[PDB]
């Protein structure tokens, strides 16, 4: 007995053109679905269906998983799965001190999708050259991507995790799509012991990464520390002060800009006056600690924007209003997009675990390059939103580290 | 015949009802004509007459040469007919094609009346012929096969060829067969005596479903194919003493076209010329650069040039040259230098780029193209030195990725035209330059002051904030040595500045590039404004 999904009002299924293709990605998806085509998880479908999402094959292992982008359709079925039948987010997962994220998607085909649904998740694997027609599927059970998906299954889920619950109270288990986010603060050793019994529960109904998020710390705006000062060097502190002053309030500036007065060379160097040396000691106190009056708020997308920094590290702020930072963060250490590519999953990843909600990412990168080579890395089993962006120049040094 | 194929379930779009557009009344001959015309299809199938319980209509037309076609008009069926999987996502192109040994093609006749429409949908197909001056009832028909001008007809079909052909492919996968429209290519590997046994069972295979059925040089889609290699159908550039819009707007396409095996044709100055509002009939005089540009292309089109096709089991090489003026032009093979393909990229992605920005911007969209035809990218030849990218790349704020190339010494080479310094240079001059402008009076005065004394303050009109802050640049270039420190508070001239951009379409900033170009270090260096920073504040008074 399927539940009946509906999409919001007045709107159509996703018509999302499929990417190209990789000859090897290609031969991945063809195995991957003329198997699920036999176990009857989806089913040929003809030219009457106009909808498509776009489908990739990544790697995690050295087995071809299969990648449905149903960002679309989850835009277009947003009141069924978040207000009508949402999934709470629990406050404590991200207080604990260890948190083991784990792969359950596979529990999702065990359970039929409305049949009047199945239209809306279309899917086309490309032809090279386009020299064959596409091979296009529906899925017939509840397929892995849709946040219908976690919505219709959360209540078989908490039958299946009941037992586990009773008896460790003090463990927390959150799902978000088709991951459960185990959350202790056990010992590492007994956590992973605690980890494996969750494995056995979720064993005995078709359902066969370590996190410490108490050990992520907000990283401030660094002031340098410094013998002597020149005008450059103080205003490129100014500069990053005064920016600073339209985040975290109290930020103060005007005694430094005295120390350059006139119209001087930019290598001399000032002698520092030491209601400066009072002025750089009381900001810092201010950088180093949270933003005040900044809250999450539920109804409201988050924005994650990343800098490249070189040498191999990434600055990235988490916010809803822009300079209202809920969190910023580094990231570090070959490849521009191969460390972009696990940047955000980083950040998504962190952002699933203290509010429940991917963010929207401004990434640094022409959309060409990344839509060809993101697919290379990827290795979650959802994709958030994006858009692509050129970084302001300033904002690049003013979280330089 | 009509297939004995399951049909295919059809739907009017939700919350609408099939067409009742009313009849417009006809000649006798007309009409004559569209019963001769309904009489013979309704005896093959492709019709049956229908009781007037069928609330549903579609106009029929008919029009001539002597004999006469019947034309139904199904404007209205098809705003109301549900969408369809679109027929084609691209399609294929010949460098992506395999060499065949043996190759024939074979046509479809009677293609969209052999396939049987959705039974449940046939009665919003009816059409009524009308009576001499309208007096009495109609004859009233409705489809039972896929009707022309329907919007369903192309996919319903190529669906249906698909659902066909499989069996035979699979059982017999070695040979290829393209279905575009009514249109059945066949091609195989196999000698000409055993090939056309293919043929044959293919043929038997077609006339068990209801369908019933050359030369090397195949004209197809532009192209012209030969079973080792492919080119474009002829191009003939026009020899006009006098050149319309019209005239240049097709030249341009052919060469357009032509680019694609043809290397190095270029159309840039061809394309200045379009730009204006000029109508299509109005005659423009060639400059100097575009009939020296006509030139160089009717020299590259005089002896023909083809293409060969896709080995699978060889890398793809693609080779990248600048042509200057912002245009690129590559080539892609697997033996030196038999080309599978060639092509040319001009566009202009920002107002300011540098050749990096732009090499690298080439590298991904020939990536994507190697995708979509061969399924893998190229090992890419660039005119770049491994440093010089390694250089650009790391120090630049965007991401990015080319993928296994190597340096090739085809000059133009690819540079950097100058770099600015990291750190403030000593014992050079400190210009604090500053720009502004009167945003109603659109005036503008550009300055700067210096730590050395000096002052200047230029008055602009026509100007913006943002023109006068790169005046205010370009003056401090201008009046400074060889050496120079400058402390702008203009973001916009930052950014652009540290891009270390090559070229633009604002003259001023290539004003500002050649002054870039001839010194020997540059300290560029940002402050906020109003927040009183030396030398910021003075030049901000004098402006
Ligand atoms: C067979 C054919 C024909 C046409 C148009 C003909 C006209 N007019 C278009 C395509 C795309 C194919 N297709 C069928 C689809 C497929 O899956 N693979 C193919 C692989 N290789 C080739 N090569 C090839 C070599 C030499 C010649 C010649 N002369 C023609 C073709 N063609 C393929």
């Amino acid at each position: 007995e399927t539940v009946p999904v509906k999409l919001k009002p007045g709107m159509d299924g996703p018509k999302v053109k499929q990417w190209p293709l990789t000859e090897e990605k290609i031969k991945a998806l063809v195995e991957i679905c003329t198997e699920m085509e036999k176990e009857g998880k989806i089913s040929k479908i003809g030219p009457e269906n106009p909808y498509n999402t776009p489908v990739f094959a990544i790697k995690k292992s050295t087995k071809w998983r299969k990648l449905v982008d149903f960002r679309e359709l989850n835009k277009r079925t947003q009141d069924f799965w978040e207000v009508q039948l949402g999934i709470p987010h629990p406050a404590g997962l991200k207080k604990k001190k260890s948190v083991t994220v784990l792969d359950v998607g596979d529990a999702y085909f065990s359970v039929p999708l409305d049949e009047d649904f199945r239209k809306y998740t279309a899917f086309t694997i490309p032809s090279i050259n386009n020299e064959t027609p596409g091979i296009r599927y529906q899925y017939n059970v509840l397929p892995q991507g849709w946040k219908g998906s976690p919505a219709i299954f959360q209540s078989s889920m908490t039958k299946i995790l009941e037992p586990f619950r009773k008896q460790n109270p003090d463990i927390v288990i959150y799902q978000y799509m088709d991951d459960l986010y185990v959350g202790s603060d056990l010992e590492i050793g007994q956590h992973r012991t605690k980890i494996e019994e969750l494995r056995q529960h979720l064993l005995r109904w078709g359902l066969t990464y370590e996190l410490h998020p108490d050990k992520w710390t907000v990283q401030p705006i660094v002031l340098p520390e410094k013998d002597s000062w020149t005008v450059n060097d103080i205003q490129k502190l100014v500069g990053k002060l005064n920016w600073a002053s339209q985040i975290y309030p109290g930020i103060k500036v005007r005694q430094l800009c005295k120390l350059l007065r006139g119209t001087k060379a930019l290598t001399e160097v000032i002698p520092l006056t030491e209601e400066a040396e009072l002025e750089l000691a009381e900001n810092r106190e201010i950088l180093k600690e949270p933003v005040h009056g900044v809250y999450y708020d539920p109804s409201k997308d988050l924005i994650a924007e990343i800098q490249k920094q070189g040498q191999g590290q990434w600055t990235y702020q988490i916010y809803q209003e822009p300079f209202k930072n809920l969190k910023t963060g580094k990231y570090a250490r070959t490849n521009d997009v191969k460390q972009l590519t696990e940047a955000v999953q980083k950040i998504t990843t962190e952002s699933i675990v203290i509010w429940g909600k991917t963010p929207k990412f401004k990434l640094p990168i022409q959309k060409e390059t990344w839509e060809t080579w993101w697919t290379e890395y990827w290795q979650a089993t959802w994709i958030p939103e994006w858009e692509f962006v050129n970084t302001p120049p300033l904002v690049k040094l003013w979280y330089q580290l | 015949p009509i297939s004995p194929i399951e049909t295919v379930p059809v739907k009017l779009k939700p919350g609408m009802d099939g067409p009742k557009v009313k009849q417009w009344p006809l000649t006798e001959e007309k009409i004559k004509a569209l019963v001769e015309i309904c009489t013979e299809m309704e005896k093959e199938g492709k019709i049956s007459k229908i009781g007037p319980e069928n609330p549903y209509n579609t106009p029929v037309f008919a029009i001539k040469s002597t004999k006469w076609r019947k034309l139904v008009d199904f404007r209205e069926l098809n705003k109301r007919t549900q969408d369809f999987w679109e027929v084609q996502l691209g399609i294929p192109h010949p460098a992506g094609l395999k060499k065949k040994k043996s190759v024939t093609v074979l046509d479809v006749g009677d293609a969209y009346f052999s396939v049987p429409l959705d039974e449940d949908f046939r009665k919003y197909t009816a059409f009524t012929i009308p009576s001499i001056n309208n007096e009495t009832p109609g004859i009233r028909y409705q489809y039972n096969v896929l009707p022309q001008g329907w919007k369903g007809s192309p996919a319903i079909f190529q669906s249906s060829m698909t659902k066909i052909l499989e069996p035979f492919r699979k059982q017999n996968p070695d040979i290829v067969i393209y279905q575009y429209m009514d249109d059945l290519y066949v091609g195989s590997d196999l000698e000409i005596g055993q090939h056309r046994t293919k043929i044959e069972e293919l043929r038997q295979h077609l006339l068990r479903w209801g369908l019933t059925t050359k030369e090397p040089p195949f004209l197809w889609m532009g192209y012209e194919l030969h079973p080792d290699k492919w080119t474009v159908q002829p191009i003939v550039l026009p020899e006009k003493d006098s050149w319309t819009v019209n005239d240049i707007q097709k030249l341009v396409g052919k060469l357009n076209w032509a680019s694609q095996i043809y290397p190095g044709i270029k159309v840039r100055q061809l394309c200045k010329l379009l730009r204006g509002t000029k109508a299509l009939t109005e005659v423009i005089p060639l400059t100097e650069e575009a009939e020296l540009e006509l030139a160089e292309n009717r020299e590259i089109l005089k002896e023909p040039v083809h293409g060969v096709y896709y080995d699978p089991s060889k890398d793809l090489i693609a080779e990248i040259q600048k042509q200057g003026q912002g245009q690129w032009t590559y080539q892609i093979y697997q033996e030196p230098f038999k080309n599978l393909k060639t092509g040319k990229y001009a566009r202009m992605r920002g107002a300011h780029t540098n050749d990096v920005k732009q090499l690298t911007e080439a590298v991904q969209k020939i990536t994507t193209e190697s995708i979509v035809i061969w399924g893998k990218t190229p090992k890419f030849k660039l005119p770049i030195q491994k440093e010089t990218w390694e250089t650009w790349w790391t120090e630049y704020w965007q991401a990015t990725w080319i993928p296994e190339w190597e340096f090739v010494n085809t000059p133009p080479l690819v540079k950097l035209w100058y770099q600015l310094e990291k750190e403030p240079i000593v014992g050079a001059e400190t210009f604090y330059v500053d720009g502004a402008a009167n945003r109603e009076t659109k005036l503008g005065k550009a300055g700067y002051v210096t730590n050395r004394g000096r002052q200047k303050v230029v008055t602009l009109t026509d100007t913006t904030n943002q023109k006068t802050e790169l005046q205010a640049i370009y003056l401090a270039l201008q009046d400074s040595g060889l050496e120079v420190n400058i402390v702008t508070d203009s973001q916009y001239a930052l950014g652009i500045i540290q891009a270390q951009p090559d070229q633009s379409e604002s003259e001023l900033v290539n004003q500002i590039i050649e002054q870039l170009i001839k010194k020997e270090k540059v300290y560029l260096a940002w402050v906020p404004a109003h927040k009183g920073i030396g030398g910021n504040e003075q030049v901000d008074k004098l402006v």
